[PDB]
Order: structure tokens, then C-alpha cells, then sequence
């Protein structure tokens, strides 16, 4: 039931009416989104649109073949036309795939949608290729995360999240191929 | 710059060319007549020139014309004081330029 | 200056004196309502420059409120002739001293924020600035009411 | 006499080699915080893709962020938020629901706990003091969590170019309150997404509200701060051909009072000495 | 335009350019309200923008060349032509040609009426807006 | 007042008004101190928008009207009834309203003995302080 | 040579108005800060009260 | 405009001279706080206009 | 310096402060285009704040005590220390130790050499340059 | 205080017309050739008229 329909084209006639007529209409982030969910199109074969991102940096806008993503129940590949999904994202190697060369951006976290239209959103909050990273550091912060256990349990989850990630993340530097 | 004026106008009307004449500071002319009536007891007009200054320059630059077996053409060198160019003496000049040649630094 | 920004007649405010502006001559009321006009056309004339450099954009907003209102009230002082209808073509308007005080009372305490600065200008009252203000409102919206054609004028 | 309009040209003269420095200072500022605001455009629009955009719901509590700036010579940027803050804050008001208001920047606290102090919870400052970062916008947001709201508008100025700063107000629904609302529509719009994660859909849609909320809170005061380096550019160009109109005139005003002191002093002398001669 | 005045000669105006030139000056008066701000200022409304390409219309419909003074007939007519909006669609940068091209594509029978009668008629309004509807103006 | 000098300066003058007059010759000092820093709002940290109060407090003390001078001694109670406390809670806008408040309410008695010690004794101090706080002040 | 090179950005600014030497802006600042840590008490018996 | 501030003696520290201000005169520890104080002061002046 | 002239110029100058001030007069002009962003926070784009700290050096360059002329040759070196780039861009608690530091510390022999040739030769930049590497300034 | 590169391509055509425009304006003199070597150009108004 939607008999409230809420909008862009919903907020004009009440904001026409009750807001003084100087203004215009203020804008919508609606109006700068140029591809949706719904309406379909944007993988006409074995491509589909990817967009990797971070606040700081928009790292894939292109369209690939396939993406494996480091989803909470585990990894899972994300092919032209999935079915449509909100993954959250652990700790993990997100894999960017055109064809024959990859390229592994390793994330911390987030979130992973896949539309109607096929396209897909990868959602994180940090991603650092496996370049920047170097094992030393990853090691000495596990031994040092992995050995103070306070009893606030506030800081066991963060204690929790630090082991989840620098675990994930060791095993994610001896994975080469 | 009336003997200029004369050896210039001796090319013009003798020898019937057309002779250039380079005032250098036409400043420096109004300056000068400006002394000379203040030493013969005139009474200065606005800001501290001749009452003549019209006249003592028009008679300088309408000698400066073209007639009909020559012309004098004339560059003459403009100081303007106090960055005024509503000072009247350069106020005065720029009544008789009909062109302006700004060389910059 | 009052000339060039098309005020008539160009009485500067606060350079016109009178013996008469005094409370036990001409009443506490009219008295008051003089001395606050001009003292927000000095307190606006005081603001003259940073509204130059800065623009009003920076300004307080208890002082915007003094810019608007004091660029109503020296619109307000304009005022037509009825010897100046012969080369304006707008009609005289004598105003009497009680619509004079009612209408300069109105625009200081605050009764009229609402209306438009233009709608001061060159009228008599202040009950003349309301039929001006809604005036103004509706040839703002008669630009999209009719597509004026003219026919069958031709055989008449 | 002649010396204050001397020293008032002077002051004139250095207000506009000022205002000619901040001109280009605000010019560095906004050209190196663009590349900021156009990265950070990313990833706002998977939610708005993935939850869409209702501004117009009926909420009960609502919190209103107006996304001001700190530094007040922005020439007409707080001011125009402030005014399209009550006029879409009234336009969805008429339902007798709580409203909590919020301004990111000091100028904002000035300018809405004089227009509405019934309704204002929360002042936000000293944001780009250094520069904006996501665990900034994640507090702010844990901030506006503290209260419980069905909704919050943020508005802002979104860098559209140099010149042009497009006021926007964008929505974020709760996720228990109305966000698996405002989806229903002949069963739900939500229920084509295979839910992947650890607990059930009320939480995922609890963490991807927060994370909206925090990403559409960075995204905000980014673009909010790239207008307003960039409208600061403008207003500080206004000041300086305005110093400069002003010192135009005030040179001619001093050269016309020079001519007429050395005419009125040498008029003077020249009585003074008709008397004896 | 705001500081020039003649109050004595306004009497004694060619009637007819005196009906065209009321709304002549009311509009240059209104687009001397547009006067360095219209983007130059603080921003722009843009509702104004007729009022501001009509000003500049305006604007150069009365500029003019040396050593040709026009008669007044045909003055009136080209400001009857700017100001009733039958160059409201002609670019600003060709008014100098489309106003002589209004001069001389419009018969000279109504310059002798105008300049006979000394007034715009109600008979040759009708004629004259049935003339400047069929002229080329260039550009467009 | 920062332009108006007197070479007496004080021996000259009443000393009532000695006691109450220099904190406002220098709180007004500190009053235009802030008025060329009054353009931009940020309002420094209580002290640069209190004495923006206070000082214009003060000056609305200082008017009165014309052809009505006022004895000295309800002059040094009016300014010791402003540079004190008792009139901080009032709106700058009726001060001169509030004066008379403090003029007339005030028992007449108290005057005679501030004109006839000439200076502010802690026993007329007490008593002065204690019917500043029963007039009432009309400001709402 | 103190105030410029930095010994007393620890005394406030208004405690070197009408002083005389350096040894009396430090006490100025002492009896100013002293006085501003008073006029805290406001309750009653002061000079306010009749049977003083 | 120093006594406009109600800094008594109102002696402009920039705009008075003597011929003693030298470091062969009063000695150069002297003179150098005495052009110490001077620079501070024409520093400040300098920075009033873009303070306001 | 933007203010003082001379008209005779660079005809009737030493020809080793010649090829050495041409440089000075240029970047000091640059300096005063750019003199109000000395007072900024906000730093610029380094093209401007290199100007700023080398017009701020040289500027300090030109000083001078009185009563204590300097030869010529000694000003062209101290000139040619602060135009080719060994300036004290260290932190500036050694200006007691540094400008006189290379007048003092360079030997005397290139004053000879520029003094009796009047010219900085490619065969002298080339010790003066090696010179004014090794200046020791050991008081930091 | 922008740059070069964010101009419009006819806002890039003015200014590579006004550069060799404005050197177009120079000149070798005759009076010049004595001690710089270029020799001197007398143009004529028809080629000035043409060459801009």
C-alpha cells in the first residue's frame, strides 16, 4: 500500500503551496542520479556496471564480468545478472574482474548491493590495495590485538573487529596466486 | 618653443614639408610662463597658474597646424602633476592633443 | 544625492531642521514618531560604507531589519507634485499631517514589513502604499492572462 | 580636513589589497576542496539508488540539519539556507510532529536560535577547522542518533559549479519507522533484495541507514564548504571592485580639495598682500 | 538618461513620438534598475531578464552615427517599432541594421501621415502595426 | 564624550558624583571600544556583547530632554542607579522611561541628605541600595 | 625586555594599565585575579541590611 | 589617538625621536629593546587594518 | 624601493652588483606585489610564498647600521649570497650569526679579485660559489 | 588565479590571438640598428592593415 506517495515530484506541490514563491524548489540528490534500480537496462550481455567506493575516492566506475565479494557468510562472486542483494561486506578482498587481469582492492567492511538492473554498488569505508600493506605491521597488531582482552565488552567488539580484520587480513597476504 | 616654433615654421612655410616638432615637456613650457607672470605681478588663477595659461598655450599649439604648402606636426612630451589629469594645466593641454601615445614601463 | 537616486522632492532628512520639531509645539506623538524616523536614517547612514565594501550580506539581522526599513521610510518621504504632474504626468498628492503620522508610525514599529520597497515611492498615504503593493502583485501575474489579437477592424 | 580623506584613501586602498588576497585565497581553497567534493559524490547515490529519495513523508520526529559555514563572509550562503530551512521546515510541519533542529557551523547558531529556539537541540562548529573526514560526519551522525527521529532533512549547498550553488535538502527515513514503510507498494519494493548479511533485515537496514546518514553528513558539509571557498571567491571579487569603485571616487574627491586648498591659500595670500602694495 | 532633463521643451514635444517616448523612458527607467547587477552584482533572479534584453534594446535602438540627424517622423517610428515589441525577437548585436531596415522597408506613405497628422492616429496605428509585421529583420 | 575634555577634571565637581562618575567615564571608554567591532556578530565570550549592553545602557541614562535640567544629587542617584547594579534586567529602550521610575518612586528624603552630605556615606549607601530594589521598573 | 621576549604572557593585558614598575603589573594581576575570584557571595548580610 | 585609548602620557612611542636613541650613546643593550618595542608596535599597526 | 629612482639607472653602477642587483630589483618588486599575504595563515600556492620568505631575506639583506659604510665589494658578495640562493631558509634564531657571517667567513682574496676586476668572472662565481658553501655559523 | 587549462577553447583563441597580436605590435627600428644588429622596418599603413 502507497496511498502517501512521498517524491520529488510529491514535496514540489506541498513546498509550491506552503513555502514563499521567491525560491526555487530546492534540490533532491534524486537529480544528480543519473542510473537506478528498477527500471532496467545496463548489462546487455555479460557485462555489468561496478561502482567500488570509499568516501575519499571512487576507485571502479567501469563495468566488469565478475566480482568476488567478502560477504558475511563467506566470499561469493558476483556474475552479469545476479540476483538482486544487500551483502554485508566483512573484512576481505573485494576482486575486480574485466576479463583476464584482476585487480584485488582489500576492504574493511561495508556493504555490497546488486540491483534490478544489474548494476552493483560496493559500498566501504576503507579499501586498500594488497600493495600498501605491509605483513609486518599486520602481525605485530594481531599479537598486540589478540593479547589484551578488557572486560568492557565495548572494547571486546572492538577487540573482536580487530582480530576479524588483521586475521583476514594475514591470510589475505600469504593468498597470492 | 616659440624659437622652436620658428625654425619649424621656416620647414613649413619656405620650404613647404611637412617638419615634425618635439616640445619635450610642454609641462614645462606652462611651468615657465607661469613663473614669468607671476614675476611681472600677475594675479594667479586657479590652482597657482597664470590667468593667460589659455591663451599662453594656445599660442604655442595653434601655430602648430597644418596650412596649405605644409603642415607642422607635433609630439609633445606630458607631465601630469600629482597623477591629476584634472590639474588645469594638463587639463589645458589635453584640450589641443588629437592623439595620445602612452609608453608603459 | 537624494535627487540622483530619483527621490522628490530631494529633502535630505537629516540636514532639515525646525524650531517647531519640539514635544510642547507639535504633541508627543508626532514628536516621537520624527525622532525615530530620523534616527533609523542615521543609524541606516552609518552602515552606508560596510553596505559598500562588504554588501549586506554580512550584516546583523537586527540591522537588516534598520537597512529595509529605513530604505522604506526615505521612499516614504517621496512624494508627487501637483506642479510636477505637468512634466511627470503622475497626479499631486497633498497628504495631511495625521495620515503623515499614522503612515510613519506604521513603517517603524513594523506594520508594513511585508510590503515591497517600491511601494512607498511617490505616493501620498500610507493606505496609497497598500493599493500600489497589491497593484504591483497583480501586473506581475496580468504578463500571463490574455494574447491581445486584434481582428475584423479593417471594413469598420 | 585634507588629511582624513587622505588616511581614509590609504585605509580604502589596503581594504582592497585585502579583500584581493582573500579573493585568491578562497580561489586556492575551493580548487584544491573540489577534487574532495567530486570524490565524495560516489557513493551517495547507491542509497539514493538503493533506498530512493522521499522527501515528502509524514514523520513525527524529524531532525532538520542546516549545513552552514563557520567563517562569515560567505556574501549570501547561510542566509539562504537559513531561509530554505524554514521553508522546507514548514512545508512538512503540518501534522503536529516533533521537529529537532541542528546547524553545522556557528553562523548557522546564529541565525536559528533567533528564528526557531523552540526547536533547537544542537550547534555543530569548528568542522573545517582542519578539513571534514568520515569519522567526523560518522560522530555527527551518532549525535543526531542520540535523538530517535523517523526522518532527517539535511540541507546544504551543493557545488554545481563556481557560480552556481543549488540549495539541496536530502532525506533519510529510520529504518524500523519508515523506511520498510515507503517501500510498500503491492507487497514491498525491498523484498527483490536477498538479504546477505548476519542478523535479519532490521538491522541491515538499521547499519545502511546509519551508514546513509553519516555518508550523506560527510558528502554534505564537503560540497557545503567547497560553495562556500567558492562564493567566498565572489564576494571578496565584489569587495574589491567596490574598494576600488569607492577609491576611484575618493581620488577625485581629493584631487578637487587639493586644487581648491592651493587656490583658496594662494587667494588668501595674494589679499593679504593688495593691502600693503 | 537619469540626469539629462528638459522640463520646458516637454510642452512642447512632436505628439505621437510623446505617446512612444512615456513608455520609452519608463522602461529605460526600469532597466537602469538592472544598472551592474544583473550577474555582476551578488547573483541573479533571472525573471527580470525581460526587462534586461529589452533595455538593451532599448539601449541601441537609440544609439546613432554622426553627421545624420533623423526626421522625427522617422524617429518615432523606430521607436514605435522598439518599444510596442516588434524587434523583441531580434538579437541585440543587428538592432542598428533592423532599425533602418524598419525605415526603409516601410512605405513613406505613413511618414508623410505621421508627419501631417503630428500624432499617432487611431487610423494609422493599425496600418503601422500591419507594416512592421511584414518586414526582414536580419539576424534570427 | 572621548572628544569632550575638562582640565579640572575632578576638586570641581560634586563628590557624590565623584564616587559614581569615573565608572562611567571609563565603562563608556569600554563601550566604544567595541563599537567598531559591532559589524560581524561573532560576540566574543560574554564580555564584548555584556558592555554592548551595559555602555548602551549607560549613554540611554545619559539623555534627557530640554529646558528641564535636574538637580545634582537625583543625577549622582540616577547614575548610581545605572552604574550599579538595578537596571541591568532593563531593555535599552525605556531606560529613560525606567529614570523616572527611579526619580520619583525613590522616598524624597533621601535626596535632601545626599544633597546636604554631598558625598555617598555607607549609611546613605545601605539605604540607597535597599529603595533601588522596591521602585518598579516598567520594562517588559 | 620582559614583556617583549615572553616572561609575562602569564599576567593578563589590562594589569599593565597604570603601573610602575614590572614588580607592580604581577601584583596588579594578583589583585585583579583575587577580584574576580570575588563578588561570588550574594545572600545577605552585606552593607544592605538596616540593624548593621 | 593614544589618549583616546585613556593611556596616559599620551606620547606616540613611533612618532618621537631623540638624538640619545643610539647604541653608542645609552648602550646597545637600550637601544636594542627600545627598537624591540618600536618594531612590535609598527608590526601591530600594520595589522590593525587587516584585523578589523 | 618601488618609489626611489634614478635616471642615470645601471649605466653608472658597479658591473659586478650590475649582473647581481638586476636580479634584487625584480624579486623585490615581486615582493611588493604580494605584500599582503605576509599577513595571512591560509598559505598559498609556494609560488608566492617563496616570493614572500625571499623578499622578507632580502629585505632584511639591505639593512644597515649607521655610521658604517660598506665597500663595494663586500655589498656585491652579501647581494650575491642573498640572490643565488644561500640564504639562511634555516629557522631564523641565527640572524646574530649569519649576515655578517659570509663577509666574515668568505676569504679576503675574492674582495681583492672583485674590487680589482670589477666583475664577477666565471673563473670568480666559481670560488665565491664554492666560497659561500662552507660558511660555519657555529653558534647553532 | 584559476588557470589556463579550465578556459573555454574560444577563451584559449583570444588568447592566442592578443599573444601574437600584442607581438605583432613590436618593431626593429632603424635607429636601434646602429648598436643591436636587427636591421630596421619602415611598414607602410596598407601592410599594417592587412598583416592585423
Amino acid at each position: 500500500e502507497a496511498a502517501a506517495p512521498a517524491g520529488p515530484k510529491e514535496f514540489t506541490e506541498v513546498w509550491n503551496k506552503k513555502a514563499p514563491s521567491t525560491l526555487i524548489v530546492p534540490e533532491f540528490p534524486s537529480n544528480y542520479t543519473a542510473v537506478k534500480a528498477v527500471g532496467e537496462g545496463q548489462v546487455h550481455g555479460d557485462a555489468f556496471p561496478v561502482n567500488f567506493y570509499t568516501p575519499h575516492s571512487i576507485l571502479s566506475q567501469a563495468q566488469k564480468d565478475t566480482v568476488v565479494l567478502p560477504g558475511v557468510d563467506g566470499y561469493f562472486g558476483v556474475k552479469a545478472s545476479h540476483v538482486p542483494t544487500i551483502a554485508q561486506l566483512k573484512p576481505g578482498v573485494v576482486e575486480l574482474h574485466s576479463g583476464a587481469e584482476s585487480e584485488k582492492f582489500f576492504v574493511s567492511g561495508g556493504f555490497a548491493f546488486v540491483h534490478p538492473n544489474g548494476v552493483t554498488d560496493i559500498c566501504v569505508l576503507e579499501a586498500a590495495t594488497l600493495d600498501q600493506v605491509d605483513p609486518a605491521a599486520v602481525k605485530s597488531a594481531l599479537a598486540a590485538a589478540s593479547a589484551a582482552q578488557p572486560t568492557d565488552e565495548f572494547e571486546q567488539a572492538a577487540n573482536r573487529a580487530a582480530i576479524e580484520l588483521y586475521s583476514a587480513l594475514e591470510s589475505a597476504v600469504e593468498a597470492k596466486a | 618653443a616659440l624659437t622652436g616654433l620658428t625654425v619649424a615654421e621656416y620647414f613649413r612655410d619656405i620650404e613647404g614639408q611637412d617638419v615634425l616638432l618635439f616640445v619635450d615637456n610642454i609641462f614645462r613650457f606652462t611651468q615657465a610662463n607661469s613663473e614669468v607672470s607671476a614675476l611681472l605681478g600677475r594675479i594667479p588663477s586657479a590652482v597657482g597658474y597664470q590667468p593667460t595659461l589659455a591663451t599662453d598655450l594656445g599660442g604655442l599649439q595653434e601655430r602648430i597646424t597644418t596650412t596649405t604648402k605644409g603642415s607642422i606636426t607635433s609630439v609633445q612630451a606630458v607631465y601630469v602633476p600629482a597623477d591629476d589629469l584634472t590639474d588645469p594645466a594638463p587639463a589645458t593641454t589635453f584640450a589641443h592633443l588629437d592623439a595620445t601615445t602612452v609608453l608603459s614601463r | 544625492s537624494i535627487a540622483e537616486l530619483g527621490i522628490y522632492p530631494a529633502v535630505d532628512p537629516l540636514d532639515s531642521t525646525s524650531r517647531m520639531l519640539n514635544p510642547n509645539v507639535i504633541g508627543a506623538e508626532h514628536y516621537n514618531v520624527a525622532r525615530g524616523v530620523q534616527k533609523v536614517l542615521q543609524d541606516y547612514k552609518n552602515l552606508q560604507d560596510i553596505i559598500a565594501i562588504l554588501g549586506m550580506d554580512e550584516l546583523s539581522e537586527e540591522d537588516k531589519l534598520t537597512v529595509a526599513r529605513a530604505r522604506k521610510i526615505q521612499r516614504f518621504l517621496s512624494q508627487p507634485f501637483q506642479v510636477a504632474e505637468v512634466f511627470t504626468g503622475t497626479p499631486g498628492k497633498y497628504v495631511d499631517l495625521a495620515d503623515t503620522i499614522s503612515g510613519f508610525q506604521g513603517v517603524l514599529t513594523g506594520k508594513y514589513d511585508d510590503l515591497p520597497e517600491m511601494a512607498f515611492y511617490m505616493v501620498g498615504d500610507i493606505k496609497e502604499v497598500k493599493e500600489k503593493a497589491d497593484k504591483m502583485a497583480k501586473d506581475i501575474a496580468s504578463r500571463k492572462e490574455a494574447d491581445n489579437k486584434k481582428v475584423s477592424e479593417e471594413l469598420k | 580636513s585634507n588629511q582624513a580623506v587622505k588616511q581614509r584613501i590609504r585605509a580604502i586602498k589596503n581594504i582592497g589589497k585585502i579583500t584581493k588576497a582573500m579573493k585568491m585565497v578562497a580561489a586556492s581553497k575551493m580548487k584544491n576542496a573540489q577534487i574532495a567534493v567530486e570524490q565524495s559524490r560516489g557513493l551517495v547515490d547507491p542509497f539514493v539508488r538503493l533506498f530512493g529519495d522521499f522527501p515528502a513523508v509524514n514523520s513525527n520526529k524529524s531532525v532538520v540539519v542546516a549545513v552552514t559555514s563557520d567563517k562569515g563572509l560567505c556574501g549570501g550562503l547561510n542566509s539562504n539556507i537559513t531561509k530554505y530551512t524554514r521553508a522546507t521546515l514548514a512545508t512538512t510541519e503540518s501534522e503536529g510532529k516533533d521537529v529537532v533542529v541542528v546547524s553545522i557551523g556557528d553562523k548557522g547558531r546564529s541565525q536559528l536560535t533567533r528564528i526557531e529556539s523552540q526547536r533547537y537541540q544542537l550547534a555543530i562548529a569548528d568542522t573545517y577547522k582542519v578539513r571534514v573526514t568520515f569519522g567526523q560526519a560518522s560522530l555527527i551522525v551518532e549525535e543526531l542518533i542520540k535523538h530517535n527521529p523517523q526522518s532527517y532533512q539535511i540541507l546544504f549547498n551543493k557545488f554545481r559549479s563556481a557560480i552556481s550553488f543549488k540549495p539541496t535538502v536530502a532525506t533519510i527515513l529510520s529504518p524500523d519507522l519508515l523506511e520498510k514503510q515507503l517501500e510498500d507498494v503491492t507487497g514491498n519494493s525491498l523484498d527483490a533484495y536477498d538479504i546477505e548479511a548476519s542478523h535479519e533485515r532490521s538491522d541491515v537496514l538499521r547499519d545502511l541507514t546509519e551508514f546513509h546518514l553519516g555518508v550523506t553528513l560527510y558528502n554534505a558539509m564537503l560540497e557545503n564548504n567547497c560553495s562556500e571557498h567558492a562564493s567566498r571567491m565572489s564576494a571578496m571579487e565584489n569587495s574589491t571592485k567596490s574598494a576600488g569603485e569607492m577609491l576611484g571616487k575618493l581620488t577625485l574627491d581629493y584631487n578637487r580639495k587639493r586644487q581648491a586648498t592651493i587656490t583658496t591659500e594662494l587667494i588668501e595670500i595674494i589679499a593679504g598682500a593688495s593691502a600693503l602694495m | 538618461v537619469g540626469l539629462s532633463v528638459s522640463r520646458v521643451g516637454s510642452a512642447a514635444q512632436f505628439p505621437g513620438m510623446k505617446q512612444v517616448a512615456g513608455t520609452l523612458k519608463l522602461e529605460l527607467a526600469q532597466y537602469r534598475e538592472v544598472a551592474a547587477f544583473a550577474q555582476f552584482g551578488s547573483d541573479l533572479d533571472a525573471a527580470t531578464q525581460y526587462v534586461l534584453e529589452r533595455g538593451a534594446r532599448l539601449t541601441e535602438m537609440l544609439k546613432q552615427k554622426q553627421f545624420a540627424p533623423i526626421p522625427i517622423e522617422r524617429q518615432t517610428v523606430a521607436v514605435y517599432a522598439a518599444t510596442k515589441g516588434f524587434l523583441d525577437k531580434v538579437r541585440v548585436q543587428d538592432i542598428v541594421a533592423a532599425e533602418e531596415a524598419v525605415i526603409s522597408q516601410v512605405n513613406p506613405a505613413v511618414f508623410k501621415i505621421l508627419k501631417a497628422n503630428g500624432k499617432i492616429t487611431p487610423a494609422l496605428d493599425a496600418h503601422l502595426k500591419a507594416e512592421l509585421r511584414k518586414v526582414k529583420l536580419p539576424g534570427a
